[PDB]
């Protein structure tokens, strides 16, 4: 009640506040804006509430930041600015809090859900209605799509939509929310009600406030500068006074020298131009302003932005006439009407900002009441202003009062603030019996009566707000009345009312057109099936036809006597028009799309209006070929021509789509009403015409010298329309008198001129048109050059009383008749030297008219056409070569490919796949053997490909073998079967006589001019005459024709030719019609054979009966081709002639040179050194067969190893070396180091391109009598003094460069540890440890590599040549540097054992290879003590356990239940207890401890001794007796010893054969003397089990399908403001964090830098199926391939691409973790990447 | 069956293959002998390279036959 | 200058051991420039093409790469209208193990797989890439346009 | 609905 009036003063006395009186610069403006968006949001919060007591319902009332009250208390409590002015208040009304989990629930209800950006848009194929209907996270249930193809894409800023769940009618089966799967105060009368009010108050503000915003108007705001202009030079300031007040926003609250005060300038921001004229123009404008030039145009890019504002208006005259500079809209406007329109901003910013409200039950108001308000009648329009007296005063001149559309080209209201009259059109029935040449002739009425909406005034006033609330206003209103299900039939209709308005709004009066709301009006609202069938049921779709209409018939002109669409050449730098053509072809296309009754479309004023806006495109594009100079440049002038008949051609295929799917047939009396208007529009074209002679009479017309078209869509539809109907009844249904060649000769040129075009006879014209050409075959949208052939072979059927008439029109066109008739002879045909090629495709054609009997066919269904004709494309795109999906899918037509099931089903049906054999290569589909029987070379189908290159594929496949590859004939597939009766006689214009005297004259010039080009075709044509004449007359029949005149003659010549001449192809297929054509009438045509040749070649024929080209070329070639290579041998042996004659490195081969060579390494860290831990039957227990994946397990790691992996790529005692082992000279490696600027410290590989950090020098080992058996390492001294015997005798220069060569190695590696290097004590002696410790790494990694291995007891040693070169290579450098530099001393320790950090996870091997290397005992001795110790630390540390009762119990439950537990024997358990004893356990007995100890310390003990076996292998090779030999310990093969062990008896040998001991038995019986080295004291248990990346989900789908079941580890960054719903994460494959991406830091290089390993890592994209390798040290990445395989066998994007099913290859992600463990990640990505990583080193 | 490689430096090693191998293994034996990685390895046969999806076979690759070793290359 | 020396080098293996379909010879006035020669490999458009090319050496051979041109008229995507040829190979990323044998049988094998994508005859790649027909017969046309020099 |  009186609530409404407070709100109204409120609302209209924002100006007359002290505050916002004045004006004030741009540092001054924000805080006023802030103010005005506080107190909006306050009031209208507290109002929209029942007297402030409500707000708890939806806001929190104790938030933080509180201490301070949260809620207004009264009225005046909120309209108080003093409050805010002061900061004394909060932002209540703010709901960013960690409850806000969006979780909503509806029944029945429309979603409505606006899609927030980044969230993922679920659009399945064999679900959604068409191709908008999507779905947001909170409804996707993927238990109802089971093999489903369900194309996840992410929502991106710049496009907007809304869920459409619980639509029943956009989905084609029900989808149960999955939502639905897992006391009330918003509802009572008075608070319904009250909300109401206020949603109505709010509105009728706006829209008062906006009526009266002419100012910014494209159609005045020209003629407000003049007029300001007018009046300022003239200087007359009292009128100028009285317009300024008129045009200012007035109201009746506002108040209750001569010039003005208080007005501002501002700019409206637009495409006209870059915003480098837009900084011109500001500067321009104001000068002395600071940061006019960028913070102005700034705020430009997000709507509109002011420039000047001060209290006298003479100053702010010169920025205001500052329009004219560049042309920027630019208005003056009052400092109160900018406070208004900026307070209405804010208010539908307030309108927004409820709609997010959590409160489900406040929201089923809200928006319901909005949809009223919104929707129901704008009453107080009388009452309000009327802006139409002001333009009436001042703009008389532009306003002719007779005129009724005087309003609407205004942009502006009736009088009364009613809807203006629109440019409505009305077709009459008078007016729908033809279609006439020109627009038909339609009624202009001049009254409607519009409903008068608020929603009409503010869809209206569309043109008057800028970009920022134009979209606001878009956003709140068009999805909220969409989604009511309610309020959306009203929505349509009232939407429909305006279209006219809407459309000339968008067209012709606008400043940014792309920002319009009839795109999200057509998209959310005519794509409904109801909304679409109140728009047929009436009127309706007429006028929005016709409205479209006008917007392309401004720009047509008379050619050829009919109206036809043209390319804009006007000045439309606003680009409007290019989008009023898009959006009316979309709207046409979609509202067709969506009609329920298919016979609607074809109604005679539906027909007629369709049929007119396909008419002005009907051979709109024409092209003449260029004579003389070449074309300069391409012609871009047929884009758009292509663009709208690409539009009109979709159109038309819709509406077979919608003519297919309904169920209620088309009536046969509305296809021949459409066949008649089509075919008497198109007959009545003027043609000229010729006699060639006097009794023929045929169309002339040269494509070679005249404007012709390619795309001709009434033609088109008209062979759709008689394909719909029978033959006699399309023929009956044409005029009363006709001539079809009318209609069909231009279909004819098409055809003509795309085969001129295929030859090369346009070459003198751009490759424009060679693209056009192609666009017209194959085109993407429909069958356009088949309908030609349809159109063709209808004026050859519907002619049977004067057949030879249709074949001379046929032959004139190709430009053939004068040589054909002997006016000129064969070679100066208008081709010139083309005429074989022109004849080719002749050929073809008359083949295509003779065999392509499609469309005469009648199929059980539609869908069986349908059916056939996308098996029919399959077969011909795939016999040529098997091909993989995605190639199949792009070289198929898309209108055959729009259907994904239908596709694959025809696919299944032609092809069989055939599986990848690579690892990244996509699987092909082969097309089956007994399907190329049914291919022909020569129909339209393999059009593109050759005919003889066809051929002899396709007869390759038909032979047996390979000796009747060139022996099999084709035959030709022409058949009857399932065919239309009328259309039987399609062979009748191939029997005519002039028919055979052309092929007998094409014969006679194949054999004269000796030219086989078209010959192969042309005797594939004669097969398929033959068999048709076979078909239709009967059993061997012949056509008399070709036997009166005798061609049998000169097939006699063909087939008794020599090889020379011809081919076997030729004379074989020649030789196969005779016998063809003699069985069937032997007597008649011997006589005429011997007429001519006499019995001279009919008998040689008979006794020759019953009993390569390429080569003759070839021989040629080689020839030619010995000649200059004779030539170049001459010139060889000249250059020699002229001179006299006169371990190995890389650049300089056989240098002979005495300096030592060097070795390329990548020197890193390695991320799988993690430690293990005891009383984890997750690592010990299960015996590991082989690499494996844990698809049901979710990759969670514990948080211990994350810590180790974020160690490992900082800790520098954990390194390995990888090399590619390519030997170069020192000297050489300097200088090409030094060329190539690159350094030692960072350089790339010169043989191999593989990025390298580190170089060692290596020195040749030879086994001269020195002894050195492994016999000798393994018992009696292994130490490295003996290793180095292996080097020959030096010398000091040797010594001087090794030195020298050592210390540049050792100053220039960043390999090295800083740290070591750090400590006073270490020298240079000591680097020789750290090299051994990492050497001993590089073991431990290749060892940890060969887990993934099934035959882990022996995978070590098979397999890996280059990693045990690499292995030698570094201890040849070692006993390099021991050697020269010398031992070291033992006192130093570069990593010393700290009690809290531990060095090296694998330090029993670290101590072993120190004892080997540098203590003199025996291997064997060090092998042992080390084992010994390890397995006594481990018993010790195991049998210590928490509890001895229940733990244990669980422990060998766990045990149990992975895998195998081990039985102790007696003296087993006797040895085990002497190491340790317990006796409190409460079990039975202390077997089940003991048997878990002993299993534990078994598979603890595997690593070490594989890594000792490793050892000795590299031991080996480095003493090997031969280049090759085999390794023999004790007598016995270690390969036929080990391979097939248990992992017991394993151990066991592995004993025998590396320690002093037989078996763990008697290894434990040793004594326990104390050991010195401080690596034995509490050494670390590394990870037993099987080092690798995460385990992957099997199918890729599930990441993207199901992101919230699944559970794994988040990333801490990011992570906030609901990331839950985003799908732009990578999943991180070392560690399994689900990153998500923001966009920044080089691709999210965070997740390396902290939380994860450093160096490198891999990433998982689900969403692109693709996995980025990420290298640090130099920023790069790359991207592969991730080891998923789809269903139809692609890989990369193109696998979850169209939502096929991903599935997980297990031998790809192997090869990846291969790839991973090892460090050839950075070397991968250096050698992919390529110069490209070279310029960021 | 024996093939023939002839790598950049000059010299030709020796790789026993299988007509049923693809082209991956043997560019994995290449690797093997010289130290190239399948990455840059491309092998000439006939003037022409090899895929590596497809097998030996289907290049109609014999006995004693010589293929030749080049770095991967691209247009420009 | 170590450039001639490995010039000689080149010319000892390709005297003796020139891969198959390829054969070179320098000038015998100077090792500096040579003259190659690339037949067409078989099962290619470009089949039985005696394909000449001009090799221009740098003093600097060793790191330098060649200046490599075709004499003969080539229609190629990735082969310019002047001649001139964009390989990888060849200008930035250029390894010094280069043998001149290598380097032909790098061209020799460019001929069958070319790159449509960044062209170096804007005309050859779409023809290639959408036109194969064209884009044979015109490979054909310099074919017996290349076997009339003898 | 959505959309050298
Ligand atoms: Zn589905
Ligand atoms: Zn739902
Ligand atoms: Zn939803
Ligand atoms: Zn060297
Ligand atoms: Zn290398
Ligand atoms: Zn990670």
């Amino acid at each position: 009640g009186s609530l409404q009036g407070h709100i109204r003063r409120t609302l209209r006395s924002i100006h007359n506040l002290p505050y916002f009186r004045y004006t004030r610069g741009p540092t001054e403006r924000a805080d006023m804006s802030r103010a005005l968006k506080e107190f909006i949001y306050r009031y209208l919060y507290f109002v929209i509430s029942n007297s402030g007591e409500n707000l708890p319902t939806l806001f929190n009332a104790h938030p933080k930041q509180k201490l301070l009250t949260v809620f207004p208390d009264s009225l005046e409590d909120a309209v108080d600015i003093d409050k805010i002015t002061s900061q004394q208040t909060i932002p209540f009304y703010k709901i960013d809090e960690s409850r806000i989990g969006d979780v909503h629930k509806h029944t029945g209800r429309n979603c409505g859900r606006k899609f927030k950006i980044g969230e993922p848009l679920y659009r399945c194929h064999e679900c959604g209605c068409d191709d908008t209907c999507v779905l947001c996270i909170h409804c996707f249930n993927p238990k109802d799509h089971v093999n489903h193809h369900v194309c996840t894409d992410i929502c991106t800023e710049f496009t907007s939509g809304i869920c459409d769940c619980g639509d029943e009618e956009a989905w084609n089966s029900p989808l149960h929310c999955k939502a639905e799967e897992q006391e009330d105060v918003w509802n009572d009368s008075v608070n319904i009600a009250l909300v109401e009010l206020v949603l109505a108050e709010v509105f009728d503000y706006f829209i008062d406030v906006f009526n009266q915003n002419i100012e910014p108007l494209p159609t005045i705001q020209k003629d407000i500068t003049i007029k300001l202009r007018e009046m300022t030079q003239q200087g007359k300031m009292y009128e100028r006074a009285q317009f300024l007040n008129d045009l200012k926003y007035e109201n009746d609250y506002m108040f209750d020298k001569i010039d003005p005060e208080n007005y501002t300038v501002i700019i409206y921001n637009d495409e006209y131009h870059n915003y480098s004229q837009a900084t011109t123009a500001l500067r321009q404008g104001v000068p002395d302003n600071v940061h006019i030039d960028l913070l102005t145009s700034r705020i430009d890019g997000e709507g509109r932005a002011m420039l000047k504002c001060s209290q006298d208006l003479s100053s702010v005259l010169g920025g205001f006439f500052a329009v004219q500079t560049n042309g920027l809209s630019a208005t003056l406007t009052s400092w109160s009407e900018y406070l208004h329109q900026e307070t209405c901003k804010y208010i539908i910013l307030w309108i927004t900002h409820c709609l997010n409200i959590p409160n489900s039950s406040f929201q089923t108001t809200f928006r319901n009441m909005m949809g009223k308000t919104l929707c129901s009648e704008y009453l107080n329009a009388t009452e309000c202003r009327d802006m139409t007296p002001v333009v009436e005063k001042y703009f008389s001149n532009k306003f002719d009062k007779n005129d009724p559309y005087r309003y609407i080209d205004l942009s502006i209201l009736a009088d009364g603030n009613q809807i203006p009259l629109g440019h409505h059109k009305i077709l009459p029935e008078s007016s729908t019996h033809s279609l006439s040449p020109l627009i038909n002739d339609v009624e202009t009425p001049t009254s409607r009566t519009y409903s008068n909406t608020r929603l009409q005034h503010i869809l209206y006033f569309d043109n008057r707000y800028w970009k920022r609330l134009r979209k606001d206003i878009q956003n709140v209103i068009i999805p909220t009345l969409a989604s009511s299900n309610l309020y959306k039939p009203i929505f349509c209709q009232q939407v429909v009312e305006i279209f006219n308005h809407i459309t000339r709004s968008v067209a012709y009066m606008d400043r940014e057109p792309q920002l319009t709301a009839i795109r999200e009006c057509v998209v959310q609202l005519f794509t409904c099936p109801t909304n679409a069938k109140n728009i047929f049921e009436n009127q309706s779709f007429l006028d929005i036809v016709w409205s479209i209409i006008d917007i392309f018939k401004e720009f047509c002109k008379v050619e050829g006597g009919v109206l036809i669409w043209q390319r804009v050449q006007k000045s439309n730098l606003t680009k409007s028009y290019s989008i009023s053509f898009k959006q009316g072809l979309y709207t046409v296309e979609t509202l067709l799309s969506k009609v329920h009754d298919p016979n609607i479309p074809l109604r005679p004023k539906e027909i007629i209006s369709l049929l007119t806006l396909c008419k002005l495109f009907n051979g709109a594009w024409k092209i003449k070929r260029k004579e003389g100079e070449h074309v300069l440049h391409e012609d871009q002038n047929f884009i758009s021509y292509l663009e709208y008949t690409t539009s009109i051609y979709s159109i038309i295929q819709t509406a077979e789509k919608v003519s297919e799917k309904s169920k209620d047939s088309i009536d046969s009396k509305l296809f021949l009403n459409a066949i008649r208007i089509i075919s008497s529009f198109l007959g009545n074209r003027s043609l000229t015409y010729k006699l060639i002679y006097d009794s023929h009479e045929v169309i002339k017309f040269s494509v070679s010298h005249e404007r012709v078209a390619f795309m001709n869509p009434l033609q088109t539809m008209l062979s759709f329309l008689i394909e719909k109907v029978s033959l006699k009844d399309a023929y009956e249904a044409l005029e009363d008198c006709s001539d079809f060649l009318k209609i069909s000769d231009f279909s004819l040129r098409s055809v003509v001129l795309c085969s001129q075009i295929d030859v090369g006879f346009w070459v003198r014209n751009g490759m424009s048109v060679l693209h056009q050409a192609s666009y017209y075959k194959n085109n993407p949208e429909l069958g356009s050059y088949s309908r030609d052939i349809h159109l063709n072979q209808l004026a050859i059927l519907w002619e049977r009383d004067d057949i030879p008439r249709i074949i001379y029109n046929i032959l004139d066109r190709w430009e053939l008749l004068d040589w054909f008739t002997g006016e000129v002879d064969y070679q100066h045909t208008v081709y010139e030297d083309k005429i074989s090629f022109i004849i080719q495709q002749f050929i073809a054609f008359i083949y295509q008219i003779l065999t392509e009997r499609q469309y005469f066919k009648t199929f059980s269904s539609l869908k069986d056409r349908r059916m056939d004709q996308i098996k029919n494309s399959i077969i011909y795109n795939l016999y040529m070569k098997p091909l993989s999906y995605s190639k199949l899918l792009r070289s198929v037509p898309d209108y055959l490919t729009e259907d994904t099931t239908e596709f694959d089903e025809a696919l299944e049906e032609v092809s069989v796949f055939v599986e990848p054999k690579g690892l990244a290569d996509n699987g092909v589909f082969k097309l089956k053997a007994s399907l190329y029987a049914k291919v022909d070379p020569l129909k339209l189908l393999n059009l593109e490909n050759e005919f003889e290159s066809s051929a002899t594929i396709i007869k390759s496949h038909l032979a047996k073998d390979k000796d009747e590859i060139a022996k099999v004939v084709l035959i030709p597939q022409v058949s009857i079967k399932q065919l239309d009766k009328d259309a039987l006689n399609l062979g009748a214009f191939t029997r005519n006589t002039v028919f055979a005297k052309v092929v007998y004259k094409l014969l006679q010039v194949c054999l004269d001019m000796e030219d086989s080009t078209f010959l192969n075709e042309l005797l594939h044509l004669v097969h398929g005459i033959f068999r048709d004449d076979e078909l239709i007359n009967g059993k061997d029949s012949i056509p008399e024709a070709y036997l009166s005149k005798p061609i049998c003659n000169l097939l006699l010549s063909i087939a008794n030719a020599k090889s020379d001449v011809f081919s076997e192809s030729i004379v074989r297929k020649a030789d196969y019609l005779l016998e063809k054509m003699i069985m069937k009438k032997p007597n008649e045509l011997f006589e005429s054979l011997i007429a001519s040749f006499g019995n001279q070649y009919v008998n040689d024929y008979k006794d020759k009966k019953l009993r390569t080209e390429k080569e003759r070329k070839r021989r040629l070639a080689k020839k030619h081709q010995a000649r200059l290579l004779a030539k170049f041998n001459n010139q060889q042996t000249k250059f020699m002639k002229e001179h006299e004659s006169e371990f190995t490195c890389a650049l300089c081969q056989d240098s002979s040179s005495t300096d030592f060579f060097v070795i390329p390494a990548y020197h890193d860290h390695s991320p799988i050194f993690r430690p293990g831990n005891i009383f984890n039957p997750n690592e010990f227990m299960p015996m590991w067969d082989g690499f494996y994946n844990d698809d049901e397990k979710q990759a969670y790691i514990d948080d211990d190893v994350l810590e180790a992996l974020k160690e490992n790529g900082s800790c520098g005692s954990r390194k390995v070396f990888v090399s590619c082992n390519h030997h170069i000279h020192h000297n050489c490696f300097k200088r090409y180091v030094q060329k190539k600027r690159f350094s030692s410290n960072a350089f790339i590989c010169p043989l191999c391109q593989t990025f390298s950090n580190c170089t060692l020098p290596l020195c040749q080992t030879s086994k001269a009598n020195t002894g050195l058996s492994l016999d000798m390492f393994l018992e009696s001294e292994l130490s490295l003094d003996t290793l180095s015997r292996l080097f020959k005798p030096f010398t000091e220069e040797n010594y001087r460069t090794i030195n020298s060569i050592f210390s540049l190695m050792i100053s220039q590696c960043q390999g090295f540890d800083k740290a070591v290097r750090k400590r006073a004590n270490f020298s240079h002696k000591d680097v020789s440890l750290i090299l051994s410790v990492h050497w001993a790494n590089t073991i431990s990694m290749l060892e940890i590599a060969s887990r993934l291995e099934k035959p882990y007891s022996i995978s070590f040693f098979r397999s890996r040549e280059q990693k045990y070169k690499t292995l030698k290579n570094i201890l040849v450098c070692i006993m390099l540097f021991t050697f020269v530099i010398g031992k070291p001393s033992m006192e130093f320790e570069p990593y010393p054992q700290q009690p809290d950090t531990v060095w090296n996870q694998n330090q029993l091997f670290q101590y072993i290879v120190r004892s080997a290397l540098f203590s003199p005992v025996s291997l064997r001795q060090t092998v042992t003590e080390a084992l010994t110790t390890f397995s006594r630390q481990f018993l010790r540390d195991f049998l210590q356990g928490l509890s001895d009762a229940e733990q244990v119990t669980k422990l060998y439950a766990k045990a149990s239940k992975i895998g195998d537990v081990l039985k102790v024997s007696e003296q087993m358990l006797f040895a085990l207890r002497t190491i340790s004893d317990v006796r409190m356990e409460g079990l039975d007995s202390e077997s089940i401890i003991y048997d878990l100890a002993y299993t534990f310390l078994l598979k603890s003990l595997l690593p070490t001794i594989r890594r000792c076996l490793v050892f000795i292998k590299v031991l080996h090779e480095l003493v090997k007796d031969s280049e090759n030999e085999t390794l023999v310990i004790n007598g016995h093969e270690v390969e036929e010893e080990l391979e097939f062990e248990d992992t017991a008896e394993f151990v066991n040998k592995a004993l025998k054969m590396i320690t002093e001991k037989e078996s763990l038995v008697d290894l434990l019986t040793t004594q326990e003397s104390i050991v010195s080295h401080p690596y034995l004291e509490n050494i670390p248990y590394e990870y037993c089990g099987i080092i690798k990346l995460i385990d992957l989900s099997k199918y890729l789908n599930t990441y993207v399908t199901q992101s919230k079941e699944i559970k794994l580890r988040e990333e801490r960054s990011q992570h906030m403001k609901n990331a839950d719903n985003r799908l732009d994460f990578k999943i991180c494959l070392t560690c399994g964090v689900k990153v998500h991406l923001r966009a920044d830091r080089h691709e999210m290089t965070k997740h390396l830098n902290k939380n994860c390993f450093k160096p490198f890592g891999a990433f998982l994209m689900p969403n692109s199926s693709e996995v980025c390798l990420h290298l640090t040290q130099p920023p790069s990445n790359i991207f592969i391939s991730a080891p998923y395989l789809n269903s139809h066998g692609e890989v990369g994007r193109n696998a979850m691409r169209r939502g096929d099913l991903t599935t997980l290859n297990l031998k790809r992600y192997e090869h990846l973790n291969r790839l991973w463990i090892n460090n050839e990640i950075p070397g991968y990505i250096s050698r992919v990447m390529g110069d490209e990583f070279r310029v960021t080193i | 069956m024996q093939i023939f490689v002839k790598t950049l430096t000059g010299k030709t090693i020796t790789l026993e293959v299988e007509p049923s191998d693809t082209i991956e293994n043997v560019k994995a034996k290449i690797q093997d002998k010289e130290g190239i990685p399948p990455d840059q390895q491309r092998l000439i046969f006939a003037g022409k390279q090899l895929e590596d999806g497809r097998t030996l076979s289907d290049y109609n690759i014999q006995k004693e036959s010589t293929l030749h070793l080049v770095l991967r290359l691209r247009g420009c | 200058t170590p450039a001639r020396r490995r010039l000689m080098r080149d010319f000892k293996r390709m005297k003796e051991d020139a891969p198959p379909g390829v054969s070179a010879s320098p000038l015998p006035d100077n090792v500096m420039v040579w003259n190659a020669m690339i037949i067409g490999p078989a099962d290619t458009p470009y089949e039985d093409g005696t394909f000449r090319l001009l090799l221009e050496f740098d003093e600097e051979y060793p790191n330098k790469p060649p200046h490599v041109k075709f004499l003969s008229e080539m229609f190629h995507p990735n082969v310019y209208a002047n001649g001139e040829i964009c390989l990888d190979i060849l200008q930035n990323r250029w390894t010094p193990t280069y043998d001149v044998a290598s380097i032909l049988t790098s061209i020799q094998s460019l001929f069958n797989d070319p790159n449509p994508a960044s062209p170096a005859n804007v005309e050859a790649a779409t023809l290639f890439k959408d036109h194969k027909s064209q884009y044979v017969k015109r490979v054909k046309e310099t074919v017996e346009k290349s076997w009339e020099d003898d | 609905r959505h959309g050298k």
